[PDB]
């Protein structure tokens, strides 16, 4: 029952979090 | 006398103000700069 380090820390890539933000923007 | 005088009037004439104050104030208002919108924009560019 050795625990192992879970997920890590993601990077989300500044591309895709600013095309979702831009929506974002848009849709507001 | 008379002759400097009006000399001096005529440059003075030449020399007026006012007139390049109220273009710059009929071009602010043409351009209607304003600021009010969003916190900062995203916007698209295809960089080179």
């Amino acid at each position: 029952r050795k625990l192992v380090h879970d997920k890590e820390l993601a990077a989300e890539d500044e591309q895709v979090f600013l095309m979702k933000q831009q929506s974002l923007l848009a849709k507001q | 006398g008379q002759k400097l005088k009006q000399d001096g009037d005529s440059f003075r004439m030449k020399l007026n103000t006012q007139e390049i104050f109220d273009d710059w104030a009929r071009k602010v208002q043409q351009r209607n700069l304003g600021v009010s919108g969003r916190i900062f924009t995203i916007e698209s560019t295809r960089v080179r």
